[PDB]
């Protein structure tokens, strides 16, 4: 298992979160 | 109906761009307070507007000399008074034509013995309303 | 009935007249923003209840039509998330809402008609780009109407005051006459 | 037929994908499942002399702090600047 996926977390915050480091960069 | 031709050069300087920014305002009023998406041309027309409006109010038993009239109204026109809070205006040109009577009576006589706002009397009204807005507003 | 209640009742709905115009004039740049937006979120689109709608009302049948959440103040006043349709969705604000937890919405046709995993924030992105449009599209036009309706009764009770107006001082003259002779 | 797009721009109406997960598209993806991506960007917009100090600052975090799956945000956000 994915290690975001231990305490928490759903992919929606995944692909959230990555989304947002391509607009800031 | 007598119009222009009853006013001082001093006040007929600023009293036309007066009647047009009122008259402009005039067609946009009854939305100031249903138009918080509409574009920024009429949001100016607006903001110029309740300014030039505040300006227009004035105590009873105190008539003023047309010089500090348009001291006045040339600081409304030539937009130096955009960002302040409607509701402080009465109250700013109050404690603002007491400091510029006592302080700049200098200031003053030039408006009346040349008739009209220069570049050099521009430059010193710009100088005491804006510093003085900046005071007043805290 | 009497002058003075004309007389409020016209500087009434005078004042409804230009909002409802300025109304429908925010509503046209927001719906062209909205269909300028929907194409590239059609092809996108391609590949519980709950009920999507908004926070605004005067758009005519859309809070009604599509009416435990519910996207927009409205659905749950009528029958849950708020701050929705003032400014255009995005796919942030579907994934808020899937992240919180058939799909009710309404589908955009023309300026006239509409119709009632990482897929799920898909659809729910899908149903608020359509949504939208249709309610941008519905408030111009409902607004649009409005604003001739009050035109209208402008025109109506302009000539009800001064119907009566001409009435009172004929009135009057004739009480006065009667008095005399 | 290949369609590729993002929820805001349409690019496509042999296909590299990694796997979704940050990375290069040949035919930038931030993350997704027809290729769909939240962020699907060039390559002439990227800038990548910031993204360094994207990947700093989040390395930064890191060494918090602390409290689990914060955290696992931070390393989310080293995984996507990395890339």
């Amino acid at each position: 298992v994915a290690y975001w996926r231990q305490a928490g977390l759903s992919y929606i915050r995944y692909s959230q979160i990555c989304a947002k480091a391509v607009r800031d960069a | 109906r007598v119009g222009s031709a009853a006013q001082t050069r001093a006040m007929k300087q600023v009293a036309g761009t007066m009647k047009l920014e009122l008259a402009q305002y005039r067609e946009v009023a009854a939305f100031a307070q249903f138009g918080s998406d509409l574009d920024a041309a009429t949001q100016q027309l607006l903001s110029r507007g309740v300014r030039l409006t505040e300006l227009l109010k004035q105590g009873q038993y105190s008539p003023m000399a047309i010089e500090e009239q348009v001291a006045v109204i040339y600081a409304g026109v030539r937009g130096y008074l955009d960002k302040l809070e409607p509701s402080k205006i009465t109250k700013f040109e109050n404690a603002f034509l007491s400091h510029v009577i006592s302080q700049h009576q200098a200031l003053l006589s030039k408006i009346r013995t040349d008739g009209k706002i220069s570049e050099e009397s521009d430059a010193k009204l710009k100088e005491i309303v804006t510093n003085f807005l900046a005071g007043f507003e805290a | 009935a009497t002058l003075k209640d004309i007389t409020r009742r016209l500087k009434s709905i005078k004042n409804i007249q230009k909002i409802t115009k300025s109304m429908k004039m925010v509503a046209a740049a927001k719906y062209a923003r909205a269909e300028r937006e929907l194409k590239p979120a059609r092809v996108y689109g391609v590949g519980l209840i709950i009920g999507v709608s908004s926070d605004r009302g005067l758009c005519g049948a859309i809070h009604s039509s599509v009416a435990i959440i519910g996207v927009g103040d409205k659905i749950r006043s009528i029958l849950t998330f708020k701050e929705v349709g003032r400014r255009p969705p995005t796919f942030g604000d579907a994934s808020v809402i899937a992240l919180e937890l058939s799909i009710i919405f309404n589908r955009f046709r023309s300026v006239i008609s509409y119709k009632t995993e990482y897929s799920l924030a898909n659809i729910i992105y899908y149903s608020l780009k359509e949504s939208t449009t249709s309610e941008q599209s519905a408030r111009m036009t409902a607004m649009d109407n409005a604003s001739k309706n009050a035109s209208e009764m402008i025109d109506k009770l302009t000539l009800t005051f001064n119907r009566t107006r001409q009435a009172v001082i004929t009135k009057e003259l004739i009480e006065i006459i009667s008095g005399a002779a | 037929s290949f369609t590729f797009a993002s929820p805001t721009q349409v690019f496509f109406n042999q296909v590299d994908v990694p796997t979704l997960r940050p990375g290069l598209v040949v035919v930038f993806v931030s993350s997704g499942s027809q290729l769909l991506a939240e962020e699907a960007v060039t390559l002439d917009m990227l800038d990548l002399g910031a993204a360094k100090a994207n990947l700093e600052k989040a390395q930064s975090e890191l060494l918090g702090a602390a409290d689990e799956a914060t955290r696992a945000e931070i390393q989310i956000r080293i995984e996507a600047n990395e890339a």
